[PDB]
RNA sequence: GACGGGGAAUCAGGGUUCGAUUCCGGAGAGGGAGCCUGAGAAACGGCUACCACAUCCAAGGAAGGCAGCAGGCGCGCAAAUUACCCACUCCCGACCCGGGGAGGUAGUGACGAAAAAUAACAAUACAGGACUCUUUCGAGGCCCUGUAAUUGGAAUGAGUCCACUUUAAAUCCUUUAACGAGGAUCCAUUGGAGGGCAAGUCUGGUGCCAGCAGCCGCGGUAAUUCCAGCUCCAAUAGCGUAUA
């Protein structure tokens, strides 16, 4: 407990996890090429409502 | 295989020199220095390789071409008379006193502080 | 009082709507099909097309048989037919407005190398141009946004100082050859 | 317009000038009172020394309090009240320390649920609050 | 919170705002005042007195005006080297020869503008796709499209570095030999992900607390908005914030 309005309480008692070592991301011309490919030539004709890029329902 | 083609050739009786624009073709190598240009212009124009004064060589983007200026003088006296001093210093017949502007200005002010014969004495 | 120029201008205009859908769709389609790097290039081509269209509109609001109209309109028409976006059968003042962004982006050096038949893809074409491999009339070009003319299209080939058009090999060929000489010797 | 005569320009100009002065944004933007009452004095940022820390409360829709400091500027001597933006950034500030205050978003207007506060703290002890909050720089000891 | 103008930003059409600032004209060298010389000055890198400020001194006296070029103090949110040269542009003088912080050169420089790296290709991996069929299986997959840290050979550039060029002498650019990339660690950031407004009814923690929020509003012990991880979105060597 301590006090109600403690300055920096939630960020102070937040759990601390580390970053995961991952492969680097392409940037520049190849990023737009990958975006164009994934958005326009890997698509299938579907119906209803189009799924979002981050949809995880 | 370094060839030289001339351009805009025009002679002056009033300057006793011939101005022209030099186009140098050196494909596959670096920029050629000016002294082989001087001997090659001496060979093609049948002149001694000491009155030819060249400068301003810029290499085009890509490599292979170089455009610059060059003059051919009649004799050494005309080459010594109407020329800038830095080209003569580049060819090695003129040299200047090794003093900066700050020393000259301070010596001039210190000489201005006094009057008379001692003006030369204070200037050392 | 210094001897400078102080003359410069922007070559692009940002759109009014920052987050739209269809506009971003055709911009992404143009970037992916022409192998561009960012939206600044397609906005620049759109800006210069808009300037040409604005000049054509303000000359088309004018009346006929005006000598300055005939003069700088013929100047604009000869520029547009010498750049490669217009034809001789459409040498008219209204046919400038029927132009597209495809016509201006098709005279880019990248797609000209890609459609000429010496590059595998358009990104490979940009890599090939950027690494000093081609030349246009005895002069190499280091950049992909070199908008060619109609009279200079048939002169594009590989540069002399390149391993593709006949010349000294690169560094990995020589390094692997030296490694092979060391292993065999 | 109302005057449609060919020789009616002085009347139209005078009426437009009077109705332009009889406005709001042109009225604050052309007198010296609205800029004289501004503690910044027509400036984007200002410096001053923090005297104390006050916990100002929110409005009636929501129940929280806002951590805030009081600043006495040096350019004019006025005393202002500036909000420390982020979470836990009040602990980087102590008494008798200099800060760089700025506007808070709506050009001299209370933003959100904080009453009577029109300024925010950008930098403290000649380093930004964002660098201290993200753990990039450190307070000089 | 006025030097004026030529002009600048925005701009269907009209309009609004700015113009201390390299060109032209005017004014001043702390502020007023008076004057010598000279063709031309009420001159201040000329003089004479006042006040304010101010330097040295054996204390009788003497000497000043960086709103010039560098640099310093104070001030404020706010602005660079106590460098080199008369070679280029011109100017003054008895004068082809001397001088010029006028000027030119480099340093500092993310005010801003233009161009433009951070990857491409090939065979397997495996999701589909067009052509008569196999109705719906396999295949021709010869012709593709795409990405998985599967693999191998070609490439050019930053940076180090003979030289050459440039230059008053250099430096920068260009040219050019010797080196110089596989997770090519030679590793691209800035703001977001409820609506406005492109983009997770994901996971864990606090629980009207901490805080987010330009505006609606979000947090009350199952948060799409807080605090962290994953994923995604907008621009890209650029992005966000505050004031006219």
């Amino acid at each position: 407990h301590g006090s109600l309005a403690r300055v920096g309480k939630v960020r102070g008692q937040t759990l601390k996890v580390a970053k995961q070592e991952k492969k680097k991301k392409r940037t520049g011309r190849a990023k737009r090429r990958m975006q164009y490919n994934r958005r326009f030539v890997n698509v299938v004709p579907t119906f209803g409502k189009k799924k979002g890029p981050n949809a995880n329902s | 295989t370094v060839t030289i083609r001339t351009r805009k050739f025009m002679t002056n009786r009033l300057l006793q020199r011939k101005q022209m624009v030099i186009d140098v073709l050196h494909p596959g190598k670096a920029t050629v220095p000016k002294t082989e240009i001087r001997e090659k212009l001496a060979k093609m124009y049948k002149t001694t390789p000491d009155v030819i004064f060249v400068f301003g060589f810029r290499t085009h983007f890509g490599g292979g071409k170089t455009t610059g200026f060059g003059m051919i003088y009649d004799s050494l006296d005309y080459a010594k008379k109407n020329e800038p001093k830095h080209r003569l210093a580049r060819h090695g017949l003129y040299e200047k006193k090794k003093t900066s502007r700050k020393q000259r200005k301070e010596r001039k002010n210190r000489m201005k502080k006094v009057r008379g014969t001692a003006k030369a004495n204070v200037g050392a | 009082p210094v001897a400078r120029s102080w003359v410069c201008r922007k070559t692009y205009v940002t759109p009014r709507r920052p987050f739209e859908k269809s506009r971003l769709d055709q911009e992404l389609k143009l970037i992916g099909e022409y192998g561009l790097r960012n939206k600044r290039e397609v906005w620049r081509v759109k800006f210069t097309l808009a300037k040409i269209r604005k000049a054509a509109r303000e000359l088309l609001t004018l009346d006929e048989k005006d000598p300055r109209r005939l003069f700088e309109g013929n100047a604009l028409l000869r520029r547009l037919v010498r750049i490669g976006v217009l034809d001789e059968g459409k040498m008219k003042l209204d046919y400038i407005l029927g132009l597209k962004i495809e016509d201006f982006l098709e005279r880019r050096l990248q797609t000209q190398v890609f459609k000429l038949g010496l590059a595998k893809s358009i990104h490979h074409a940009r890599v090939l141009i950027r690494q000093r491999h081609i030349r246009v009339r005895k002069q190499v070009v280091n950049i992909p946004s070199f908008i060619v003319r109609l009279d200079s299209q048939k002169h594009i080939d590989f540069s002399l100082r390149s391993p593709y058009g006949g010349g000294r090999p690169g560094r990995v060929k020589r390094k692997n050859a030296k490694k092979g000489q060391g292993g065999a010797g | 317009g109302k005057c449609r005569g060919l020789r009616t320009a002085r009347k139209l100009r005078s009426h437009r000038r009077d109705q332009k002065w009889h406005d709001k944004q042109y009225k604050k933007a052309h007198l010296g009172t609205a800029l004289k009452a501004n503690p910044f004095g027509g400036a984007s940022h200002a410096k001053g020394i923090v005297l104390e820390k006050v916990g100002v409360e929110a409005k009636q829709p929501n129940s929280a309090i806002r951590k805030c400091v009081r600043v006495q500027l040096i350019k004019n001597g006025k005393k202002i009240t500036a909000f420390v933006p982020n979470d836990g950034c009040l602990n980087f500030i102590e008494e008798n320390d200099e800060v760089l205050v700025a506007g808070f978003g709506r050009k001299g207007h209370a933003v959100g649920d904080i009453p009577g506060v029109r300024f925010k703290v950008v930098k403290v002890a000649n380093v930004s609050l964002l660098a201290l909050y993200k753990g990039k720089k450190e307070r000089p000891r």
